[PDB]
């Protein structure tokens, strides 16, 4: 976008923060599990069936960590967003053809998980970043 | 946008929980939606101050909660039961109905960052729908 | 979301006046679906072929209308009423949401293009009401 | 891909063939009749009432028939539309803040009084070629 220093020091900072390893899995088989829709586009990925069994899944969960990742990569590329997404935005949208909604909507389960596992650290200061950041990431991606 | 009897039973254990914190999550969530969220500061612009934590995001966010307090009220027929808060947001208001998706998810995000443990993934899909449920039945009144 | 009486009955009356050309807007609308919003082909992939006025889109350009005409005369309880394909398009198929939007669009757009001097600004809002209820009695089954 | 020669002479002939008073009026107060919160950005514009009312609104008519304009505008730049519409943008996103959903409302309520305008001569084709266009001016407005 145009990123003051406080946005980009902010924006690493929670990514300094997360153990992808625990956040990954977690924001994902909640996208899977409050957006069940989702589910259609992980039919390789074995047992989708149950909640308990969406969290039990070793796939859906490296899957997750792989997706924090790609957004880690983002935050090395705050200003080119746009070219270190264009694979991912080929992958997502002009090959699988996800609708940008569903982008939008795992962006909002990984804040609801990132809040949690913040708690105080959480600001609002540290939410306006953070959004500004994941809409960047879901126009990149569509 | 049905609530099952599971997600009726889900979010009342849920506000049995956090209710005593309702005050609280109503600020946050407002503070939130209007910083995180700028567009939505054209239907406070009356407004003295806006800011995280000042005295009328405060004041208003216990109104706004007790509007969901309401709702856990009136969970079997939402429609009816804010029928009133409709009439003023859709039909006096005309606030654009895709910002009742971004108070929602502000509240989501409160709830989970001050009650982490009791927001599971179970707990986040009934909230979700009942959230849904009170943002449809806010959009009644436009037409 | 609900209907009121004044929604029901025009679109009894314009259903009244357009039943008779059911199965070709039921196949004008899914061939422009697919044709002018392409995300949508993955759920059709299995046909041999989905361009306008093809086959395939005839003969469940056909169905589509079948179940409008369902929710027409389920419309007091389109929940109910629309119970089993929900069940089909929601919870067997996982059909994403946003496409619900895309054929009710494309369904207004090919009865506006027919009826041009029944399809009112009055018929719009109300025929928009319905084939979002539609819409929504179809997610019923996603969670 | 970007524009194929078909797609150009499709898009040049909507719009010379156009009668913009007829148009732009009718798909303006559909959208505040059928979309009714879109009456907040209009309230100088009078009586918005009934759908009676918005319907014989002349200030509501002369501001469809410069949404129009606002289209060609897009329709003889077909190539540089987000410049073309950078003003435009500013205007609609930085200053108005209309939620980027409600242009592609309005780009179907017009797309819907086109279509009952043309009969025979909205085929698929055209509004393949229509919708992608507007596609791009709701982009370039956001
Ligand atoms: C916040 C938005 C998202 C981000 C940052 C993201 C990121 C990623 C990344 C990094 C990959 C692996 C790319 C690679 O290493 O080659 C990936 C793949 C994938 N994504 Fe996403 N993704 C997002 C949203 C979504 C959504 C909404 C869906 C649909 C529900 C989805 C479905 C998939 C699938 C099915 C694959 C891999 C398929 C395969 O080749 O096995 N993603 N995504
Ligand atoms: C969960 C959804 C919402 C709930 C439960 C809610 C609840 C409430 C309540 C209880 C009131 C005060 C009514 C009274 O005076 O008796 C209120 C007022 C208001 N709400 Fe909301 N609201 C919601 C969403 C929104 C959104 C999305 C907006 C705009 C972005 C909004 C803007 C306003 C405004 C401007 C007022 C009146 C301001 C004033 O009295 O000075 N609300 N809301
Ligand atoms: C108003 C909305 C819709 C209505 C009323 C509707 C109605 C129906 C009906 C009556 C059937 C046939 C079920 C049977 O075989 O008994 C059907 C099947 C189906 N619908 Fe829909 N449908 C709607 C929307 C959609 C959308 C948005 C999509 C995806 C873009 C979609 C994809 C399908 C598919 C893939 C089938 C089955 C095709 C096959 O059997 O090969 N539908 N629908
Ligand atoms: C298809 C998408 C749209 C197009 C092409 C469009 C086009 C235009 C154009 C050409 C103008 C004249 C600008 C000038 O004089 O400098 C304008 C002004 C305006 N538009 Fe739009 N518009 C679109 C969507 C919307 C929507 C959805 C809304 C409201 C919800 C909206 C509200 C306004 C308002 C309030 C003005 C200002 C008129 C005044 O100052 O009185 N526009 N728009």
């Amino acid at each position: 976008v145009e990123w003051t220093q406080q946005e980009r020091s902010i924006i690493a900072g929670i990514f300094a923060n997360l153990n992808y390893e625990d956040i990954g899995p977690k924001a994902l088989a909640r996208c899977l599990i409050v957006y069940p829709w989702t589910q259609r586009y992980f039919g390789a990925y074995g047992d989708l069936s149950t909640p308990d069994a969406i969290k039990g899944n070793a796939k859906i969960a490296a899957h997750g960590v792989k997706v924090l990742h790609g957004l880690d990569r983002a935050v090395k590329n705050m200003d080119n967003i746009n070219e270190a997404y264009s694979e991912l935005s080929v992958l997502h949208s002009d090959k699988l053809h996800v609708d940008p909604d569903n982008f939008r909507i795992l962006g909002d389960c990984l804040t609801v998980v990132i809040a949690a596992n913040l708690g105080d650290a959480f600001t609002v200061e540290t939410q306006c970043a953070f959004q500004k950041f994941l809409a960047v990431v879901v126009f990149a991606l569509g | 946008t049905t609530l099952s009897d599971k997600d009726k039973s889900t979010v009342k254990a849920l506000w049995g929980k956090i209710s005593k914190s309702a005050d609280a999550i109503g600020a946050d969530a407002l503070g939130r939606m209007l910083a995180v969220y700028p567009q939505t500061k054209t239907y406070f612009s009356h407004w003295p101050d806006m800011s995280p934590g000042s005295g009328p995001v405060k004041a208003h966010g216990k109104k706004v909660m007790g509007g969901v307090a309401l709702a856990v009220s009136k969970i079997d027929d939402l429609t009816t039961g804010l029928g009133d808060l409709s009439e003023l947001h859709a039909f006096k208001m005309r606030v654009d109905p895709s910002n009742f998706k971004i108070l929602s998810h502000c509240i989501l995000v409160v709830v989970a960052k001050m009650f982490p443990k009791e927001f599971t993934p179970d707990a986040h899909v009934s909230l979700d729908k009942f959230l849904a449920s009170v943002a449809l039945a806010l959009a009644e009144r436009y037409r």
